[PDB]
């Protein structure tokens, strides 16, 4: 077979000299022209010249006529070009093809090329600095990290990740000659962000013309001496005491679910009455709650009876950054019903030496503790009253205390005050006490 | 001294499709009934491969799907159905005189569906920041023309003749292009300065998308 | 410029020898006399003996006479301390210092000490272990971190922080002995939180026994090869208590102010939670951010103080989280030593309407307390009561707080006569301690 | 020899406070118009330093707040407005006589107000638990008084005999102490168990401090 065989990489200073061989083999070497053809970096082919073996006749190209000189070995069938006067702009790969001399029929046979440096660098290793993220935390699944090759001369450098192993969205880009002389790279790899502080990242940048190698660790698994800079949870709100009570009112389940990420941004909500999945949920779309959380509500209407028979709303929660599913279940407090004693005391003999009174209304005997108490004045609500949390007496049952704090004058001039009380185990959910100055 | 000029210089194409690449010379190369023009194939980091010579006879080895055409001064080299490992840089070539000279060379791309950049910004190191220099990278990642432009801002302030660009061969799976745009500073001129910034025009993108960071904030 | 510098530390065996040199400069070497002073583990200062470098002239305290040897060296200035025959006990930090001549004025200038230990165990370096904390929470404005230097033998080991560049906040303990021979000891430094990831933190120990040096990292910056986890460190928050300064009037109301700062540009929006006690509160004026001027923002609160909340001891706590971060960074304040308000104690009898039952209601109002921390019992004629609940505090209006305690009686003990008290015990009552009075009148 | 009594052993005082050392030789040491009797100041991990000679001279470079006094068989220092930095052991020395002999010493204490320890908790490095060994380390950091106690739970077991304490002398500027205890535990021990708690006791926390923290979420 025919064959041209190059010999190998040169680097040379300007005003040097350099001869590149040819060896040919596998044809009548004599029967062919041999040419010479380079190619700057980037750029076209520029035809040199050509010399004839049989007789060593040679023609060139008017750029290269006083610089080359071309020679020939029939012995050996190797063909030479010998470029003097180097000058930066030499810098390419030059090679040797040979041409028919009888008929004209192109250039068949081509060596592989000779890559020559003009320079006045100055053989260099890299330094390799990593490419990371300033501030990888984001919302966004992919993350690029990478090395930066600077400073080394002459080239080649070759870059792997991790030994070899990591070749899938690596990008290793073509070198850059800076003002300086020296080259410059960069490799990049987009790897998935939840990766990061889970894997090693690693480069093994090898620089043979200066015997260096560096494995640089661009990115390490999390823990020490690392300065140091949990999933999805479920909340489920049962309706209001008044609006289960009264039939004009409306009351909801509300399910909130908080702590969802950036990423993993579902909203899949499914609800159940006592087991049996409804679909008349009205859900709200998702929010960003200043933390790098999302926050989504769903809000199940339920019908008075439904919540005073008991009844059990369950709100199932799916997202996919979940091992399984969350659910949270509410319903009114379970046991037998017991009816509220409503009572009001009026302001203490030793309160009345103040500006302000208290009228106070004593609620005892209920259960469950879901209940709501306000006041009235004549024919009016009242608002300066505070109620007590229910409070579990010996017996099973609550009581509470709610305190109107009034003006002497308002409850020594007479005016009638009226405490009401909302329970489920009252007539009609309701009732109402008088309190007066005797 | 015949010069050549090829024509499209980048012939962007799906595999399946016909490639007509031009060659014109500024006089006939036509001479006792043959014309002195050849055409070459050139794939990244590979010598040029004859595949026609006398402008239309097929060289040995060479697939029947490459065929060239013409006399005088218009040459036309045809590819009747591309295939992947026709993606290359093709070269034409005149002999009829003395200097041999070959034209500009025509690069058949692969054609492929738009494609927006994934852009990423890095910092300079700590470790390259003791050093006295400051490198800035901003990455365009598997997009498609390779046409983009990248403008470099400090505080606002367009940066010039202080940058250097370098694109990835469309890659062999996807047929995708990605960039890298280095903006190199001192540490005194970087130390100066508080935010950087690279903005991406492209085809794919609807408004420039443009990745930052601040000096300090790291 | 008067010097006395000893040699370094040594570990020798029993029935071997040790000799200590002392290098004099910057005064005449003749005109002192050197004399050895030693201090043994748990012991006070030992005269060793004395030479008088003009003749060589010597004395020695009879206790090692026999086993030391005191020589001078008149070109290099220095006096060396040889001690022979060595004994388990002979473990010390060994001194020279220098006496004039002429006059007894005292030993005016000593050099640094040499340790020396007499020991047949074999040396051995310390492992260095770096002492960090396990992921560090918000809103601690101190961390600390440090170095284990574990099984060693002999004494000493020395310790600094990043080359000796880092010395405030730094503690090196005292080693202590394990049950295996052999000693370790710790070293700690402490830092603003700020500050890691900033700086890096390296502990520098040396063990010259074993000619061990080692530079242990503790803590990198933040800054690859550390995976990036939002950048800065974190927005800082400062929570102002009510002033300022200048002037009057009755404007004034005073204010409780958060202000918070390094909030990037790229996650500007802040929101600002404020409770106290507590409890959230919603009055607050939240002032619209401001670039000024670096580069960063900053975003400032201020909470008008309500009643006398200040004065009380109130908890004011401010939140503060910034959108695209993960956590929210907290502040409290409050006046060191607050003034409580003492409560108001009400007995009221049974509803009339409730005296138709078998078993009636003795109610106690308590109101206008601070702090809510209350305990209120009952008694019938003096003697504590069975069967009565409280209600816990509820925050009233003018900020303090109320309650009510019911005791539950039979209407026949009403009726005839008995005494009932409601007892309350809280921090602003004369001896902690008040009772009211209830009885059927 | 002569015996030099040194009184008190201990002294605690406030900064202003004046201090009296006594010291007592069991024979004169008074001859010709000189009392061959001087006074040290040791401080931690340093020589002694010379403040008084000859019963009463004050060393060039001492502070006037130090001044000795006394003839003959009785001695004594006086440090008249104490500074934080005065903490250290002071002895009293002769030459009437060989032996040349020091007293015992007395140790200056400096009283301060009540600090409550900082308390930070330090898991086991996995480079130590390469080794079979793992070292639990909790941080009592500028306290006053010495008084603390240090309590360790591993998944709420008290922990004994498996413990060591060190407390640094009173810190020259602030009067405070700090104390570093370790928990020693065999690796497999270590691992075998989740949560480990530092609980701390001192007069300056009404309550006690526990800091803690889960192995495996670190
Ligand atoms: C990131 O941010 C999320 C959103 O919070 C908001 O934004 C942040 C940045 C800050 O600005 C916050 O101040 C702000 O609120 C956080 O969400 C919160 O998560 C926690 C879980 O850690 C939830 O805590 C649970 O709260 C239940 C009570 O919640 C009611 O009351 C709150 C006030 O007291 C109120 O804020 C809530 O909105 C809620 O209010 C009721 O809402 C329903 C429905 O709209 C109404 O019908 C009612 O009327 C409202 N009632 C009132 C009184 O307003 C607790 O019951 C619950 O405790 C139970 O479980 C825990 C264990 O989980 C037990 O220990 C406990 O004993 C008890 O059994 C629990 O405390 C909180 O509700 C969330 N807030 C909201 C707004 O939903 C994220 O946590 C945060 N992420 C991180 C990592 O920091
Ligand atoms: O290699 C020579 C070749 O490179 C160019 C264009 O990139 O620039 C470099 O040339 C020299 C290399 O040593 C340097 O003098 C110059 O600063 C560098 O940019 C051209 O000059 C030339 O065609
Ligand atoms: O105990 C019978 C019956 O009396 C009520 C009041 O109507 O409760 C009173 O007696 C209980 C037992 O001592 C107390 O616990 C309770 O506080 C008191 O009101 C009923 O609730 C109870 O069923
Ligand atoms: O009410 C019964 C019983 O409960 C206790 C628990 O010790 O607490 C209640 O009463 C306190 C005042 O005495 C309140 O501070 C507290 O909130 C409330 O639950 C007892 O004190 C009381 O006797």
């Amino acid at each position: 077979q025919v064959q041209l065989v190059q010999s190998g990489v040169e680097v040379k200073k300007p005003g040097a000299s350099v001869k590149v061989s040819c060896k040919a083999s596998g044809y009548t070497f004599t029967n062919y022209y041999m040419y010479w053809v380079r190619q700057a970096p980037g750029q076209g082919l520029e035809w040199m010249g050509g010399i004839n073996p049989s007789n060593g006749g040679t023609n060139f190209n008017e750029k290269f006529k006083n610089r080359v000189t071309l020679t020939t070995d029939s012995s050996t069938t190797t063909a030479y070009m010998e470029l003097k006067s180097l000058q930066f702009d030499d810098t390419a790969v030059y090679y040797c093809a040979r041409r028919d001399y009888r008929f004209d029929m192109g250039f068949d046979y081509w060596g592989q090329g000779t890559t020559v440096t003009v320079s006045s660098a100055s053989t260099k290793g890299p330094s390799v600095f990593p490419l990371a993220p300033c501030s990888r935390s984001t919302s966004e699944s992919t993350a690029a990290l990478g090395c930066l090759v600077k400073d080394y001369f002459p080239e080649p450098v070759t870059v792997s990740w991790n030994s070899g192993a990591l070749t899938s969205g690596v990008h290793t880009f073509p070198a850059v000659l800076q003002s300086s002389g020296l080259y410059s790279l960069s490799s990049v790899v987009t790897v998935p962000s939840s990766s990061l502080g889970t894997k090693t990242y690693t480069c093994n940048v090898d620089h043979k013309p200066s015997n260096t190698k560096v494995d640089k660790r661009v990115e390490s698994k999390y823990g020490p001496p690392c300065p140091p800079c949990g999933g999805p949870s479920v909340f489920l709100f049962p309706p209001k005491p008044k609006d289960t009570l009264m039939i004009s009112r409306t009351p909801e389940v509300t399910c909130v679910v908080v702590d969802v990420s950036q990423e993993d941004p579902e909203v899949q909500f499914n609800w159940y009455v006592d087991g049996v999945e409804v679909h008349n949920a009205k859900t709200k779309p998702r929010e960003e709650q200043f933390n790098s959380t999302y926050r989504v509500v769903s809000v199940l209407t339920v019908l008075h009876q439904d919540w005073l028979n008991g009844k059990e709303y369950k709100c199932k929660v799916s997202n996919k950054g979940l091992p399984s599913s969350i659910e949270k279940t509410i319903s009114k407090a379970k046991g037998q019903p017991r009816e509220p004693q409503v009572y009001t005391l009026p302001p203490s003999q030793e309160e009345m030496t103040k500006n302000q009174v208290s009228l106070t209304c004593l609620v005892k005997g209920f259960y469950p503790s879901d209940i709501a108490v306000e006041w009235e004045s004549n024919g009016q609500p009242e608002n300066n009253y505070k109620t007590t949390p229910p409070v579990l007496d010996s017996d099973g049952s609550f009581f509470l205390y709610s305190r109107l704090t009034v003006d002497k004058s308002r409850w020594q001039q007479g005016n009638v005050f009226s405490c009401s009380v909302m329970h489920e185990a009252l007539h009609n959910h309701y009732t109402q006490k008088s309190l007066s100055l005797s | 001294e015949i010069v050549l000029t090829q024509s499209p210089a980048t012939l962007s194409l799906s595999p399946g499709e016909r490639a007509t690449l031009s060659c014109r010379a500024s006089k006939g190369v036509s001479t006792s009934g043959y014309s002195y023009l050849h055409w070459y194939q050139q794939k990244p980091g590979q010598a040029p491969r004859l595949l026609i010579y006398l402008a239309s006879y097929l060289e040995s080895g060479v697939p029947a799907r490459f065929s060239g055409s013409g006399s005088g001064t218009d040459f036309t080299l045809t590819i009747s159905s591309l295939e992947p490992e026709d993606f290359a840089v093709y070269y034409c070539q005149h002999s009829r005189d003395l200097p041999l000279t070959f034209g500009g060379g025509t690069k058949v791309e692969i054609k492929r569906t738009v494609a927006a950049p994934s852009v990423f910004i890095f910092p300079p190191s700590d470790e390259q920041l003791k050093s006295g220099t400051a490198s800035v990278v901003c990455l365009l990642n598997n997009f498609y023309p390779r046409e983009a432009k990248v403008q470099w801002k400090v505080d606002n302030a367009l940066q010039s003749g202080n940058s250097q660009e370098s694109v990835t061969e469309q890659d062999s799976k996807d047929s995708t292009y990605s960039l890298s745009s280095t903006l190199t500073l001192s540490k005194a001129d970087y130390e100066k300065h508080k935010v950087y910034a690279c903005e991406v025009t492209h085809q794919g993108l609807s408004s420039p998308v443009t990745k930052s960071f601040n000096r300090g904030e790291c």
